[PDB]
């Protein structure tokens, strides 16, 4: 989840 | 694509270009509780892997996959690739790990922590071992863009994207020999030290497992909380 904002950022 | 046509010099200046920087501990700085040291750690750890998430998409071929796959890979990788780093860190620091330039511990302040000394012991065998061999800036980096590929490609159509990794883990087994192959090793010399790079990545996976085993023992104990990232990253485990 927050590894999924940081990988789309 | 993009990454299967760099040339060599091309890969390691993306490689070289890519490195996160070191981070600070928090200065915040005596003697070390066991509460305190842990604190520490895991402070950095989140910061640090912030840092590697922005990292991991530099890597040429990396963005090329799936978001899916790049969790998987990410997830799987990510104290291994913390380590290496931690360890490549340590090296001109014999007998202790610099986990950043305001904490640098020695084998004993691992005593701080229980079950730690043991993960300590490894990663110091490990920095010796690189220092043995005079591991050079421009082959960690291929390194540690292995350790990202290889990790979790076993556990994954999910086959094309197997084969582009596999593609883009050959480009860099090319540009490490390409390295040695310029440092001016016989042919023989290069594959030698091709395989001595890549044994130590199985030592490089026992000590992450090991200190999977570590973290998740602490979090049931409890005795400091993690961050919400770290905890994530270690449920996918
Ligand atoms: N004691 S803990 O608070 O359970 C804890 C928290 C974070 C971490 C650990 C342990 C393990 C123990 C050995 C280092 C390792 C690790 C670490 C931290 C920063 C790095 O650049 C590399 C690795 N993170």
């Amino acid at each position: 989840k927050i590894l999924h904002r940081l990988l789309q950022d | 694509s993009l990454a299967l046509s760099l040339t060599a010099d091309q890969m390691v200046s993306a490689l070289l270009d890519a490195e996160p920087p070191i981070l600070y501990s928090e200065y915040d700085t005596r003697p070390f509780s066991e509460a305190s040291m842990m604190g520490l750690l895991t402070n950095l750890a989140d910061r640090e892997l912030v840092h590697m998430i922005n990292w991991a998409k530099r890597v040429p071929g990396f963005v090329d996959l799936t978001l899916h796959d790049q969790v998987h890979l990410l997830e799987c990788a990510w104290l291994e690739i913390l380590m290496i780093g931690l360890v490549w860190r340590s090296m001109e620091h014999p007998g202790k790990l610099l986990f950043a330039p305001n904490l640098l511990l020695d084998r004993n302040q691992g005593k701080c922590v229980e079950g730690m000394v043991e993960i300590f012991d490894m990663l110091l065998a490990t920095s010796s071992r690189f220092r043995m061999m005079n591991l050079q800036g421009e082959e960690f980096v291929c390194l540690k863009s292995i350790i990202l590929l290889n990790s979790g490609v076993y556990t994954f159509k999910s086959l094309e994207e197997k084969d582009h990794i596999h593609r883009v883990l050959d480009k860099i087994t090319d540009t490490l020999i390409h390295l040695m192959a310029k440092a001016g090793l016989t042919l023989q010399q290069q594959h030698q030290r091709l395989a001595q790079l890549l044994l130590i990545l199985s030592h490089i996976r026992h000590m992450s497992n090991k200190g999977m085993e570590h973290l998740y023992s602490m979090k049931c104990k409890n005795v400091v909380p993690l961050s919400d990232l770290l905890l994530e990253m270690l449920d996918a485990h």
